[PDB]
């Protein structure tokens, strides 16, 4: 996260660190044993790192769960990157605390300006290499797809929205792919992709989560 | 020898910190780099095992 704030020890309760020996992409929880994360972070041999505030340091709220299925959409283009949506099972069932907490999906789309928060212990330098210790966040606020296209010639789909500021200096960067994008409470978006991070004119680019909520159920109830 | 090989390494747009290994002529050895997760080039392994006996020489 570039441009964003300190979040605080545990105020993004479900918020997840998948591990493959080092931090290298977020996700959200959604329920007791099931992670919601981008199809471009799937990896074989992830641990699932939940209620993590310092990623290098055990703090005493840890709960590392090693995952049992990675399930990407179907219809993942790693081409064009649409449909970067991806499920995890973990393969215990976590514990649920105050520190420790699932994030509601979507029952509708959000519209250009809701403001949404956006977390992660990405990159925190547009223009360098500056990776944090304890979690960052970042308020910004929803863009028109009209904005979005013009942004992205040819490369935003359906299943794709534009979350930023013009001006750069504010986004998601290296790091946070897979981590959550919450707007009023619910989860509207993945962190996906961008052209660089925090650049003018270049917001960052996030799946459109109310696209898949039938998919996240069904396929949660069929595992 | 290829030359992708010579190529500088490619993160790509995804926001990953995935940590690849890319052959650097420069230095003569495989180096780590922080691929994003998509569009890799040729010039991205997994291992310094597999970079060196692709690019090993180039
Ligand atoms: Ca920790």
């Amino acid at each position: 996260i570039v441009g964003g704030y300190t979040c605080g020890a545990n105020t993004v309760p479900y918020q997840v660190s998948l591990n493959s020996g080092y931090h290298f992409c977020g996700g959200s929880l959604i329920n007791s044993q099931w992670v919601v994360s981008a199809a471009h972070c799937y990896k074989s041999g992830i641990q699932v790192r939940l209620g993590e505030d310092n990623i290098n340091v055990v703090e005493g709220n840890e709960q590392f769960i090693s995952a049992s299925k990675s399930i990407v959409h179907p219809s993942y283009n790693s081409n064009t990157l649409n449909n970067d949506i991806m499920l995890i099972k973990l393969k215990s069932a976590a514990s649920l605390n105050s520190r420790v907490a699932s994030i509601s999906l979507p029952t509708s789309c959000a519209s250009a300006g809701t403001q949404c928060l956006i977390s992660g212990w990405g990159n925190t330098k547009s223009s360098g290499t500056s990776y944090p210790d304890v979690l960052k966040c970042l308020k910004a606020p929803i863009l028109s797809d009209s904005s979005c296209k013009s942004a992205y010639p040819g490369q935003i789909t359906s299943n794709m929205f534009c979350a930023g500021y013009l001006e750069g200096g504010k986004d998601s960067c290296q790091g946070d792919s897979g981590g959550p994008v919450v707007c009023s409470g619910k989860l509207q978006g993945i962190v996906s992709w961008g052209s660089g991070c925090a650049q003018k004119n270049k917001p960052g680019v996030y799946t459109k989560v109310c696209n898949y909520v039938s998919w996240i159920k069904q396929t949660i109830a069929s595992n | 020898r290829p030359d992708f090989c010579l190529e500088p390494p490619y993160t790509g747009p995804c926001k990953a910190r995935i940590i690849r290994y890319f052959y650097n002529a420069k230095a003569g050895l495989c180096q780590t780099f922080v691929y994003g997760g998509c569009r890799a080039k040729r010039n991205n392994f997994k291992s310094a095992e597999d970079c060196m006996r692709t690019c090993g020489g180039a």
